[PDB]
RNA sequence: GGAGAGUUUGAUCCUGGCUCAGGACGAACGCUGGCGGCGUGCCUAAUACAUGCAAGUCGAGCGGACAGAUGUUAGCGGCGGACGGGUGAGUAACACGUGGGUAACCUGCCUGUAAGACUGGGAUAACUCCGGGAAACCGGGGCUAAUACCGGAUGGUUGUUUGAACCGCAUGGUUCAAACAUAAAAGGUGGCUUCGGCUACCACUUACAGAUGGACCCGCGGCGCAUUAGCUAGUUGGUGAGGUAACGGCUCACCAAGGCGACGAUGCGUAGCCGACCUGAGAGGGUGAUCGGCCACACUGGGACUGAGACACGGCCCAGACUCCUACGGGAGGCAGCAGUAGGGAAUCUUCCGCAAUGGACGAAAGUCUGACGGAGCAACGCCGCGUGAGUGAUGAAGGUUUUCGGAUCGUAAAGCUCUGUUGUUAGGGAAGAACAAGUGCCGUUCGAAUAGGGCGGUACCUUGACGGUACCUAACCAGAAAGCCACGGCUAACUACGUGCCAGCAGCCGCGGUAAUACGUAGGUGGCAAGCGUUGUCCGGAAUUAUUGGGCGUAAAGGGCUCGCAGGCGGUUUCUUAAGUCUGAUGUGAAAGCCCCCGGCUCAACCGGGGAGGGUCAUUGGAAACUGGG
């Protein structure tokens, strides 16, 4: 499955903007329906899941792989999310949301060292460098369509993981520290 | 007899190897008794990798490569230096 | 106890019987003995089929079967939903559940398995009554 | 199956071949036996040198062991001895 | 190379009853698994004793043997300590 | 590296139990259902089994046939059929795990090292004829070969006897020497022939090594029951003999009276065991599907034969029950091989394709056989991955739901506009998995008397894919074909309306329902997940809830009515000593897979692979000596 909804009723159950922009929350920044500590964990999970558009067995997963790795078991969490190849493209600019990115990805327009890609979930390593396929070059969506851990050339068309983001590059309204104690339980 | 020959490991559609000596009566990825290399016929060009001392023991305890696992050791020169140290 | 005092007499642990019992046999005609073998559901025998008064403070008519399972056990079971087929000489599906409320009842009929029929009308909790999913 | 049926048969005929050996064997043995009874070298010390043939002829044909024989001889050669 | 060596254990008689046979008693320690204590442990071991050498009491030392019956498996090497 | 919550009350603190949130399944059931990759799939009846198939091969051992040089195979003979495959009934046992021992062992095939392979003989299937059977078949006569069988010859074997010449753990072991007795064997194919023969290769005999597999013994470890306390009389030991590959009451005779057991014998009940697997912070508990090891079993009970190995899954023989045949006289059979059927059950698959790969049997080889295995089929049964659209878009449409009728909500959701083609459909293209073997040459080397032509190693050339035109790839077209399920009082994420009015119903718990029901049923919305979601069962957790880690006993359950004590548990101070505990080092081993760690390969992941780590109440052998235990 994914998510395939309404993306404003999440921003504004969840009282942040996943775009970022701001935008679900400038006419009405008040729960979706007629009535606008778990809870928080809750919300918190939730936040970040819907952001980066994963479903919650693949990030209950994400979330175990990330605890074996050394550090913060919250900062690392978001370290590897973050590496996922649609947010890859989605923050190099070749898309203007994370579900085109993903869908630039699915579809097989993306190139990873190369060579197609076509799997959003794909767990990007920084030397790895992200580019369009010559047949979607002229992509009118990324024509239309950037972080200091990554590095794009706008001629080319063609980014690259340079760095492991470090925690204050990522999303700053999410407190990881309730996502690990979410999964505690 | 013990014969030195082919375990398959590996999954479904691609199969992978290892060198195994064994008796003949085992069964083929059952018993065995030590091994020798493994062979990945399905990259490009086919991995091999061979533990020359133990080859060699076994050679000359008198294991028998199976026709593969021959071929294998004629590659990598084993099936040469079997046949020179019977001489010297 | 004193650690010597274990070494001779251990701890002994308790024991945990099952919620639903009936389930938890099996019958072997061939030997004529009882089995061990816990199973999910069992099919059964309806030898009665009526009405029940729950215990006070409750009070309804609440629909029950007596059923004979497959093991020979015969078990009072509960019918949910609103409204049933069952009659006396009918096939059922019973499941584990007591109903709280009605003394002598451990086991509850599965609607919409063998001739117990899916509940008319059930548009929520479809799945749980064995109904089908009204449109198309 | 076929040759289950031909092992059948052979076993069979090879059967009625080893109790013809066992049986002479048999015979030698007990022969010395009472030779060695009756306090007569000369009959039990030839008796013993046909028990021999006729036990180590079937060690040639796997019917006796090697073991089993060694015993068998060393058992009667001491009767012959204890004369 | 030399000899691989027979299991040794130094014990006491509690049996000379038998014809050339003396039951040895070996004590040892075995841990609990659980509670960690360590508690005595007895194991009886027939011996073979050629000469009636040794006594009920007395601290003999045995070597494991192949089956001499049913149940010996050991033969009586020496007599450390005589019985009182 | 470890989370709590609700519920005894009028209220309370404590005690105490119960219940729920988590994670797992060989799961099932209900509703729903797109695809791919990788696994899994009779847990019940070790019930009964239709049909097909699962073990053959060798004509370079051998006559005879039958075809027409040469090919084919009833039969004899060799080897295999003791493996591979299945199941877990029995088994509480040295069955299994771990560590040892055998100076009490056996070992076809393979490898190496040596010696050899001499000379004779009589048969007997096939065939052909005859007699009796309903059949299964079977009983007679005469023929015939063997690399079949049996004679002698010679052997380094094994006996027994006598030496010496060392050594260990009692029994003893090893190496040499002599005497005497006993012991072998085979040819077949190609070449070269001086036709006598000789040569290579395969086969044959014996000995000694090696490898491999098996056997036995022992320490130690892993169930419940005392509402099971005695149990044993080949029993326990001895002495002989017999038997076994081998030690041994293994067996028997005789003699002795022993043996085991409150450290639980014995009996009863339950169970295949293990690597592992699940759960847990861990200790622990639970499991022992798949995969690998070991054991046991093959309709049931019993016995043996052949063989290196069997007391033999697709072999004998006996007995019994059952099914089938039948001329009633006798015969035949044993899916716990792969499929499949019936039955039982909540419940578990195709009477499939190929030996291309990897193994295995036989063969000199080509091959042949192979339901092993590789593949395919079916099932959301599980794990992983990707979908069912994307950007923009108020006008905040209609419609729906609510409405203090203002409005709010569904809702940027939709449409509109602009895109994309994962997939889907269609049309081209299209793998790796394949190594080979064999045959051909050429080179080296080795045998050889013969540059003949074999062996062994190089190098070339050649030619075989079930899956399968399948994966994958390229091109074209369409947002078109692809979202459900549970919940929404609290625990617990997410609320309103109408209907119902202690009724219908719900429910895990506290409980809810008699007119304002956020708890019943429906509707809108919201929430949690998602090709799934719920429900049930079972296990672990939550349960510092059998507590070793980690609880208690004045009054909550809990101090023996009181003594005397056997075993057992425990033990002041100093010093010496040992070193059983204890601590520490080294070595051996604790298979592989798995788990974890680090890498690497599949577009990712799952999965797969490589290197490593872990894991013992472990064995062996050194240290230290305070503490515990000896002296």
């Amino acid at each position: 499955a994914r998510y395939t909804g309404p993306s404003w009723k999440l921003s504004r159950r969840l009282g942040i903007s996943l775009s970022g922009t701001g935008k679900e929350l400038e006419k009405r920044p008040y729960a979706p329906g007629p009535h606008g500590e778990y809870g928080l964990q809750l919300q918190e999970k939730q936040k970040l899941r819907h952001m980066y558009g994963v479903n919650e067995r693949q990030f209950r997963t994400l979330f175990d792989k990330a605890g074996k790795l050394a550090g913060k078991h919250g900062e690392n969490f978001m370290i590897l999310l973050d590496s996922r190849l649609d947010n890859v493209v989605y923050k190099l600019g070749l898309a203007r949301t994370r579900r085109q990115a993903r869908q630039l990805v699915n579809h097989g327009h993306i190139l990873v060292d190369g060579s197609r890609v076509d799997i959003p979930s794909y767990l990007v390593k920084p030397g790895q460098t992200i580019g369009v396929r010559e047949k979607s070059r002229n992509l009118s969506i990324i024509k239309e369509s950037v972080p200091e851990y990554l590095t794009f050339d706008a001629e080319k068309l063609e980014g690259t993981f340079t760095r492991l983001p470090e925690r204050s590059e990522l999303a700053p309204e999410i407190n990881e520290a309730l996502i690990v104690e979410f999964y505690s339980r | 007899a013990v014969k030195i020959r082919l375990k398959r490991m590996g999954a479904k559609k691609s199969p992978f190897y290892r060198i195994v000596v064994a008796d003949s009566r085992s069964p083929r990825d059952g018993r065995f008794i030590e091994t020798v290399g493994t062979y990945n016929p399905v990259a490009k060009p086919a991995e091999v990798k061979i533990d020359e001392e133990l080859a060699l023991k076994w050679l000359q305890t008198g294991a028998k490569p199976s026709d593969t696992v021959r071929n294998l050791f004629s590659s990598q020169g084993i099936m040469e230096k079997f046949h020179n140290a019977k001489q010297g | 106890p004193t650690i010597n005092q274990l070494i001779r007499k251990g701890r002994v642990s308790k024991v945990e019987n099952s919620k639903s019992p009936a389930l938890n046999k099996g019958y072997n005609s061939f030997k004529k003995e009882h089995t061990n073998v816990s199973s999910p559901q069992k099919r059964g025998v309806c030898t009665r089929v009526g009405t029940m008064t729950p215990k006070k403070p409750n009070s309804a008519l609440r629909k029950y079967a007596r059923v004979r399972l497959t093991n020979g056990i015969e078990v009072t079971a509960y019918i949910p939903g609103i409204g049933h087929n069952l009659q006396e000489h009918s096939v059922v599906l019973i499941r584990g559940g007591r109903v709280k409320d009605l003394p002598g009842v451990r086991y509850h009929i599965v609607r919409g398995a063998l001739d117990t029929a899916g509940v008319e009308n059930r548009a929520q909790g479809r799945s749980k009554y064995g109904t089908k999913k009204p449109k198309a | 199956i076929k040759s289950a049926i031909k092992r059948t048969k052979t076993n069979n005929e090879r059967r009625v071949h080893n109790a013809t050996i066992k049986s002479a064997m048999r015979t030698a043995i007990k022969q010395v036996e009472a030779s060695v009874a009756n306090n007569e070298a000369d009959k039990a010390k030839t008796a013993l040198t046909e028990a021999a043939k006729r036990i180590d002829k079937a060690v040639k044909t796997g019917l006796v062991h090697k073991n089993t024989a060694a015993r068998y001889k060393s058992r009667l050669a001491k009767k012959v001895n204890g004369l | 190379s030399e000899r691989n060596q027979r299991k040794v254990y130094q014990g006491r008689v509690v049996s000379d009853k038998m014809d050339k046979t003396i039951t040895v008693v070996v004590e040892t320690y075995k841990k609990h698994t659980l509670y960690g204590k360590r508690v005595k442990y007895s194991k009886k071991f027939k011996a073979h004793d050629e000469n009636n050498q040794a006594k009920i009491g007395d601290i003999v030392k045995i070597m494991e043997t192949r089956p001499l019956s049913a149940t010996k498996r050991f033969r009586l090497v020496e007599v450390v300590e005589e019985a009182v």
